[PDB]
């Protein structure tokens, strides 16, 4: 039986090759053992044990009943793997962690937190005889008769749910209890019954009961109900929320504008309009959301997101699963740091600006404390969580880590290691720069020679980057050679521009360094050739991706690509100190900016946020008295806004009333940036532009459960080869009423046969993260579901696929598990 | 003739007050002397010095209190090892050289609990005190470590009380796990490093809650042919689970600390769980024999682990719960000598005192007790007495035992063991021991003891020590003296008259504040021989209850032992004296194991202890060595200390 | 079989008191609620009073609060309802009953809990 | 204003000696990597020698051995170089640099002060 696996498995007795082997021994019936073999990265080291292995466990597998089926799998749980430190129970944070002088009496009073749990309250007390523990006190708070409800985290109008929940008895003998449900106006109950009476039942000693209710909502995100539990010993009342979405897609359009009545920066702006626009598939009985933020700078807007809100709210809705998303913590806070510190701004505060600055410093560590945990045993940083080291990544939190060292001091020993790792390590003889894992971070558009070119290319830039910006904590002059060779490489093999993006990154890369060699200069001119201006004279002027793509079609829609190369342009022109050449371009990535202050995705966020940074750290800004009223069309006026440089940060207000909105200024200085987002809801997908093939669907197996497979693809532009995509993230919504399981996401994601990189299930829903989307064939995920609860009339959910870089390469698609019919309140109005 | 004594610490401990005793006996009128402290290479450097003045009302005898400033070392890093002590007078002058060591205080790291999920905060304070036990305001610095052993960061605070409360430490969202440590220590000068530890690990919603409960928490003799095991399932609070199967599997463990163990190819499987309760029959000998060792007496001292696997039929949701080890003994009985010496005077009966523990270590009563008995003399011939045979008390748990040797007996090895009856021979329990000669050259010997049963000595309470100076041939003794010692400084010193008739003499001492956790007391007394001086001493551990300075206790006022949510409640605080109070209100599920659970403020006594420089339960070799054990150095005529080659650890 | 016998009762004058007794068995005694009822001749039945065996907690049907006292015997059986002070009210036939289940209080002991029944005694006070 | 107004320097015979104490006129500058110029009449600035903002790594060039040799005080925010080897080439109006970004060029700079090594 088990012998022959463990007969391998304890001979090779090789630390890799018995991982290998454990994950070859899983059970997976879709796919066979070379395909699973096929998805190995560690080489064929393990390949041949791996291959051995799962043909042995298909193998063993033929005969057997359900009884050795799982004694093989706990045998091989164990002796294989070592330990995973993993605990079950979570304690609650500890309270009275007071210092106080206690002369010979003292008396405090609190109250003891909403839990039933068995507090010990100890103290130790010291004074000049010396140190004395005294006795611990035990305190237990316990409820004889408990009502704990299961609330859904979100349903949608239109569903008839049971929500159930559990009568707790600790008494020692038998009792009856009533139950009661209080009805909010909003909610049917389907009986209408207020009291609304009651239905008593009995429960013995120390059991628990189950109860349920049937409810459906007609408002949206109604957060009010009551439940009452009366029993011998009284009444007792539990309040919970439920939060209610409409149906079909969230979708999020933003506009933004600058305001400067003297004209200083280009133009003069005075009034600013955004009309109310219905789309064609807005969601019956649906309000359209609409958010205006108004601030009074250039990086006003990232102050706001920094300080206005104590705790750090991400700039993006993209996954936290990548260490790229985890290293972005830190980034807007440095730089509204860097902002102050360098402009002495100070004197902005009311408080003492001591305090906030050694805060803002904590913050800082804070994040850099945070990333530590995907630095590598050499000092390099991995994509993910024991994955390959990658030097991408490598690059990049290095540079970020080098800004950070100029205000919070690093470890000279950790930095040296890491930018001596990737410089030695990773190399070619010719000056270029060799990937390790397979995260692609771009895909590059032409032919698989000039993609890999290309892709050279923008790897050695961005490594120069980082190493430039990391290079005064760790001094050395071979990495000061390795650095010469790329600069060189950059040199000579840039000019003959396939893309726009590349030219620009190797522009950007070239200006930081040395400005005086010609070829440095031919590259700029080649770059500013590209430029396209909208407005004579230009009042916006913008880089794109130019290929075959130079006829003048401006879309007038932001792309990651697209803000990427504007902003390695400014930063050019900034560090060759051209400023009459800049203006139209910082006034059009004003313009572009989202409420948070993050653009489209991470890698064009930092650089468009150092570069707007760095424009208003050089450019000297004016003084801020300014009059901005904002008022709609036809229905009343709105709050009017008087800013000045000690009051900008004003709180945002949401747009109540539905009229086309208009915004006016006075006679002022000082820029302010007016950004308005709009939050709606749709029914379907035909009018985007998809680019991925999906298909899900719902399988029944055979303790029996239904089966969730879906399955996307890429679909390449003409321009794109047919490698398939970069790292891609695969979202699906569930249905009201049931759960993912996570064993199977576990085994899908911890073995060396990884589908995917990353999994994870937040706010109900689940987030796959992958390296790689074929092209040719689909790529299925495929796992089982559980039933929470009955549910009826049950809405469509949601199944998108985005590439993580460049979210608008996406693909979304309406599903659902099943629909088969069914007086109760059923027609909803 | 006339004598003098300086008794000093044996290493002086930098910026603390180190109390040096001077005591000279043969002399008349008075005179003054200087106990001064030198540099090691030319005595020009005085770091300090103490005058002393010797009368007759002061009874000749006198205290120093020498203090080394930590500034008035060399600013260069290197440190100075050795330090000379000089005293000087009228009639006499003398130096030695002495080691000192920068460990002057101490640091308790308290950390609110010992295990943590990630997004959580980690609340640590310091204690830290001096050489005295006091606030000691010093400017600490503490840093994190995590598992792989890289420092993450450090932080630095001044002390204005006694208690730093430092910032917390937020744990990363998604961290690094395992056994994360944090170290303290001061700033500038002293080398005092304190540690801490602390867990931590991702968490998990459980399916259900399986436990697993043994028979007992060890297995003796009684179960090694049969164990049983129970496992209970439970859903949430008192919900349990209706049906399911399990699987067991059982391992040999070397210990508690080894994340390796030897596991068991054939184990109980298919047990069906029926109602949240299952038992299982482990046999111990059949399992392991056939196995592994196969020798019953091969597995005493390590733990037998097992893990159990609980899969529900329905849902089919799996889960597990191990039991990491259950201690394996042979005889559920150990002995430990109390109250003892372990060095022997000559023409004086030996008493022996041993004290019998079951496997919890806990007293128990009514044991029987055998001793045999080997003496060795100076012509090296072996010699064998009858055995002894008696029976422990019920309160004190103590069998009192006496061998009247003889005089000439060098050493003696002395071996005891248990005879209770329902034990058959091999599970009882045995110890052997020996006992060397205290050597002297004038044949003078020393015995004290102070006689009393279920030893606790009250503070307040007088305390009665029997003398004994019976042994020398010159037995013409004009005072006996005394040296007290607690927490490594002399803080008694006197001298008592003897009576020309009795030779027992009992002294009466009086127990303060300042003995509280331990002490040690010695008592040596001069012979004048025809040839030379000759100091004889003896030493004896005086256990102390413990007691703190202020005694504080907190109260709540309801004292029901139960609760409810939210209901308001008032903590009194009372001590007898003005004092500086730090809480922690824990959950008590937090420390998971009930065996085992200790906290800073279980380590905190244990810790303390360490400054107590002597060891041994008393006795030497010879008068040196009864002062060097007690953690005393001299300057004298009639004897001279070899402390030059004496730095060694003890028990 | 459960059994209740109620003993007591008699003829008594206006402002008088009498001691009633519900002996019980055939039932685990201490995983019960005891109540006392009386019903009225051409009247419907009515609920009294209630004894918590487990905990001792009591309960008086409103309008007789106070008027009357509820103690059990645990080493006998045997629940006492100590008739103080009988104004000419009551005049009835009180009936014990015992249900393993405390009632929700509240509404009270009314609409005829209680499954195991007693044969009552009869109670009657005269103005004379 | 962050500005790196030089101290240090003046006359001096070949053999004879002098220190420089490039003195910082502004923002904080603890971490930042600092080093020095040269630049000889005619020229323009070549690097000298380099030291980091910890103090634990060094470069000297070619020419300039150390015997200048490199110092750092961070509570004051200055530099410390000592030429006591001089000889009638080292001419020049020394530089003393910012935060490097890289070997050469450097991020803030200050105006030099002028050191001559007059045979007289
Ligand atoms: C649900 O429970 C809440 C508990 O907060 C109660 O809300 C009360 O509503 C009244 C309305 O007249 C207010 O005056 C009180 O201040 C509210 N809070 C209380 C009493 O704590 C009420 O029992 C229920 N509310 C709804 C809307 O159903």
């Amino acid at each position: 039986l088990q012998k022959k696996i463990e007969e391998i498995a304890a001979k090779y007795k090789h630390s890799v090759v018995k991982k290998c082997c454990y994950d070859g021994a899983c059970v997976n019936n879709d796919e066979t053992c070379e395909q699973r073999a096929a998805r190995i990265s560690l080489g064929p080291r393990c390949i041949k044990a791996f291959t051995e292995c799962c043909v042995v466990a298909s193998q063993l597998r033929a005969n057997i009943s359900h009884k050795d089926m799982q004694l093989g799998r706990l045998h091989m749980k164990t002796l294989l793997p070592v330990s995973k430190p993993e605990i079950r129970s979570y304690f609650p944070e500890s309270w009275l962690w007071e210092v106080h002088l206690v002369p010979r009496r003292k008396q405090l009073q609190f109250a003891l937190p909403d839990s039933l749990t068995t507090w010990e309250i100890q103290g130790v007390g010291i004074s000049n005889t010396g140190i004395c523990v005294a006795d611990t006190v035990k305190a237990k708070v316990f409820k004889d008769v408990f009502l704990e409800m299961n609330i859904p985290y979100s349903v949608v109008r239109g569903e008839q749910i049971q929500l159930k929940g559990t009568v707790y008895n600790y008494r020692t003998s038998g009792m009856q209890f009533c139950v009661k449900m209080s009805a909010v106006e909003g909610i049917c109950t389907s009986e209408s019954p207020v009291s609304s009476k009651c239905v008593r039942q009995k429960v013995e000693g120390s059991s628990s009961h189950l109860v349920t209710f049937t409810v459906l909502p007609l408002e949206i995100g109604l957060h009010n109900i009551n439940f009452s539990l009366e029993t011998w010993f009284g009444k007792e009342i539990l309040v919970k929320t439920l939060r209610v979405v409409p149906e079909g897609v969230k979708r999020e359009s933003y506009s933004g504008v600058t305001l400067d009545p003297r004209g200083i920066y280009g133009t003069i702006s005075r009034r600013k309009e955004f009309p109310y626009r219905i789309p064609l598939d807005l969601v019956p009985k649906t309000e359209i959301k609409r958010i205006l933020s108004v601030k009074g700078l250039l990086v006003g807007e990232i102050l706001s997101a920094v300080l206005s809100q104590e705790g750090i709210n991400i700039l993006t809705h993209l996954p936290k699963g990548s260490a790229e998303a985890e290293l972005m913590s830190v980034v807007p806070v440095f730089y509204v740091f860097h902002y102050l510190e360098t402009g002495n701004h100070w004197n902005i505060f009311h408080s003492d600006p001591l305090i906030e600055k050694q805060k803002l410093k904590k913050k800082l560590k804070e994040g850099m404390l945070s990333i530590m945990s995907y630095r590598n045993a050499d000092y390099s940083y991995s994509v993910w969580k024991g994955g390959s080291a990658s030097t991408w990544l490598t690059a990049f939190a290095l540079r970020v880590l080098g800004q950070v060292n100029k205000y919070v001091e690093q470890n000279q020993n950790s930095i040296c290691n890491s930018l001596l790792w990737l410089v030695e390590n990773y190399q070619l003889d010719n000056g270029s720069f060799k990937e390790n894992s397979q995260y692609q971070p771009i895909k590059l558009q032409g032919t698989l020679p000039v993609e890999a070119r290309e892709n050279s290319l923008y790897l050695t830039a961005f490594t120069v980057i980082g190493i430039r910006k990391a290079f005064d904590i760790c001094p050395l002059v071979k990495i000061d050679t390795a650095l010469i060779k790329a600069d060189n490489f950059l040199l000579e093999n840039t000019l003959p521009a396939q893309s726009t993006f590349t030219l620009a990154i190797s522009a950007y890369a070239l200006s930081l360094g040395d400005k005086t060699h010609p070829q440095f200069r031919s590259i700029v001119s080649a770059l500013k050739r590209e430029a396209l201006v909208k407005g004579n004279p230009p009042i916006y002027r913008f880089w794109k991706d130019n290929l075959q793509h130079k006829d003048s079609s401006v879309p007038n829609t932001g792309t990651a690509r697209m803000v990427e190369t504007t902003a390695y342009a400014l930063l050019t022109s900034l560090n060759l100190k051209d400023i009459n050449y800049v203006n139209p371009v910082i006034k059009w990535l004003s313009e572009e900016q989202r409420y948070g202050g993050g653009f489209y995705s991470t890698q064009d966020t930092i650089n468009a946020i150092e570069g707007l940074t760095e424009y208003s750290l050089l450019v000297k800004q004016l003084r801020l008295s300014m009059d901005i009223d904002v008022s709609y069309k036809h229905k009343g006026a709105l709050h009017n806004y008087k800013m000045t440089d000690k009051n900008f940060l004003g709180r945002p207000v949401e747009v109540l009333l539905n009229d086309d909105l208009i915004v006016s200024t006075g006679f002022g200085s000082g820029l302010a940036t007016v950004h308005v987002t709009t939050v709606v809801h749709k029914t379907s997908t035909s009018e985007e532009v998809c680019s991925f093939y999906l298909k899900i669907d719902t399988q029944d197996i055979e303790s029996d459960y239904k089966r969730i497979v879906a399955c996307a693809s890429y679909k390449p532009s003409r321009e794109e080869s047919s490698s398939g995509s970069s790292h891609a993230v695969m979202d699906i919504s569930l249905p009201t009423g049931i759960s993912a399981n996570e064993e199977d996401l576990k085994a899908l994601v911890e073995g060396v046969d990884q589908l995917f990189t990353d999994y994870q299930i937040k706010d109900g829903h689940v987030i796959l993260q992958l390296n790689s989307i074929p092209s040719s064939d689909f790529l299925c995920v495929r796992f089982r579901i559980f039933e929470l609860f009955e549910v009826g009339f049950l809405s469509p959910a949601t199944f998108t696929v985005y590439e993580y870089h460049r979210p608008d390469k996406q693909c979304t698609m309406f599903y659902s598990t099943s629909n088969i019919k069914i007086c109760k309140c059923v027609e909803a109005d | 003739e006339q004598t003098y004594v300086i008794s000093a610490p044996k290493i002086f401990r930098v910026g603390a007050s180190e109390n040096i005793v001077i005591q000279v006996y043969g002399y008349t009128e008075a005179f003054d002397a200087t106990i001064s402290i030198k540099s090691y290479p030319d005595k020009k450097f005085s770091y300090s010095s103490g005058h002393v003045h010797l009368s007759s009302e002061n009874k000749f005898q006198n205290s120093a209190i020498l203090t080394i400033q930590p500034k008035q070392l060399p600013g260069g890093q290197n440190p100075v090892s050795y330090v000379y002590l000089e005293v000087v007078s009228k009639h006499f002058s003398k130096s030695k050289r002495m080691p000192i060591t920068y460990d002057n205080g101490f640091l308790f790291i308290h950390t609110d609990k010992p295990v943590y999920t990630p997004d959580q905060s980690v609340k640590v304070r310091v204690y830290s005190l001096n050489d005295d036990l006091k606030p000691a305001k010093r400017e600490t610095v503490l840093t994190f470590i995590d598992p792989e052993g890289s420092e993450v960061d450090m932080v630095e605070e001044i002390d204005h009380i006694g208690i730093i409360s430092f910032p917390d430490f937020k744990i990363p969202s998604n961290p690094r796990y395992g056994m994360w440590t944090i170290k303290a220590k001061y700033k500038e000068d002293f080398s005092t490093t304190g540690t801490a530890y602390f867990e931590v690990k991702e968490y998990v919603l459980p399916h259900f809650s399986v436990s697993i409960e043994p028979e007992y928490n060890f297995i003796g003799y009684k179960n090694f042919k049969n164990f049983e095991i129970t496992i209970k399932a439970r859903y949430f609070y008192n919900k349990v689970v209706t049906e399911a199967d399990v699987y067991i599997t059982f391992g040999i463990r070397e210990d508690l600390k080894d994340d390796q163990k030897e596991m068991m190819q054939t184990a109980m499987q298919n047990t069906m769980l029926i109602n949240g309760i299952a038992q299982v029959t482990f046999d111990s000998e059949t399992a392991v024999k056939e196995l592994s060792y196969y020798s019953l007496e091969d597995l005493n001292n390590k733990y037998l682990y097992i893990a159990v696997t609980v899969i529900e039929s329905t849902g089919g949701f799996s889960e597990e719960a191990e039991i990491p080890g259950i201690k394996y003994v042979l005889s559920p009985y150990k002995l430990n000598l109390v109250a003892t010496p372990l060095f022997l005077k000559p023409g004086i009966p030996y008493p022996i005192k041993v004290q019998v523990k079951d496997s919890l270590d806990q007293l128990v009563g009514g044991v029987p007790v055998t001793l045999n008995a080997q003496t060795i003399d100076v012509n090296q011939e072996t010699s064998d007495l009858d055995p002894s045979k008696s029976v422990t008390r019920v309160d004190d748990g103590v069998a009192s035992f006496v061998l009247n040797l003889p005089s000439g007996v060098t050493v003696l090895e002395f071996n005891v063991k248990t005879d209770a009856p329902d034990l058959p021979e091999e599970n009882q329990a045995r110890e052997g021991y020996r006992a060397i000669a205290y050597s002297s050259l004038s044949q003078s010997y020393l015995y004290i003891d102070w006689t009393d049963n279920h030893k606790a000595l009250l503070v307040g309470e007088h305390l009665n020590i029997i003398v004994t100076p019976k042994s020398p041939y010159i037995d013409k003794i004009t005072h006996y003296n005394y040296l007290i010692l607690s927490k490594g400084k002399i803080i008694h010193f006197g001298t008592r008259e003897k009576f020309s008739d009795a030779s027992y003499q009992s002294i009466n001492i009086p127990v303060t504040q300042n003995m509280v956790p331990s002490s040690r007391l010695l008592v040596y007394y001069i012979v004048t021989g025809e040839q030379t001086a000759e100091l004889v001493s003896d030493s004896v551990w005086l256990n102390i209850e413990e007691k703190c300075g202020n005694q504080l206790q907190v109260h709540l006022s309801p004292d029901a032992d139960a609760y409810s949510p939210g209901q308001t409640v008032s903590l009194n605080m009372a001590t007898g004296m003005d004092s500086w109070v730090a809480l922690a209100a824990v959950d008590s599920a937090v420390y998971g194991v009930q065996r085992g659970a200790k906290k800073p403020l279980e380590r905190v006594f244990q810790f303390l202890e360490k400054s107590d420089l002597g060891c041994g339960a008393g006795g030497g070799l010879n008068n040196a060595n009864v002062f060097h054990l007690a953690g005393l150095t001299f300057l004298t005529n009639a004897n001279a200390d070899d402390s030059q080659e004496n730095d060694e650890p003890c028990k | 079989e459960v059994q209740l016998v109620e003993s007591g009762g008699g003829l008594v004058q206006a402002g008088g008191s009498l001691r009633l007794s519900c002996a019980a068995s055939g039932f685990t005694f201490d995983d019960y609620a005891i109540g006392w009822f009386r019903q009225a001749p051409g009247k419907e039945r009515e609920g009294v009073s209630c004894i918590s065996t487990s905990d001792g907690s009591t309960y008086y049907a409103d309008s007789v609060k106070g008027r009357f006292t509820i103690s059990s015997d645990n080493a006998k059986n045997t629940v006492y309802l100590q008739m103080n002070s009988l104004k000419p009210e009551d005049t009835a036939v009180y009936y014990c009953a015992a249900d393993p289940y405390l009632p929700i209080r509240g509404r009270g002991i009314e609409s005829t809990d209680f499954g195991s029944w007693g044969q009552g005694t009869q109670v009657t006070v005269s103005s004379a």
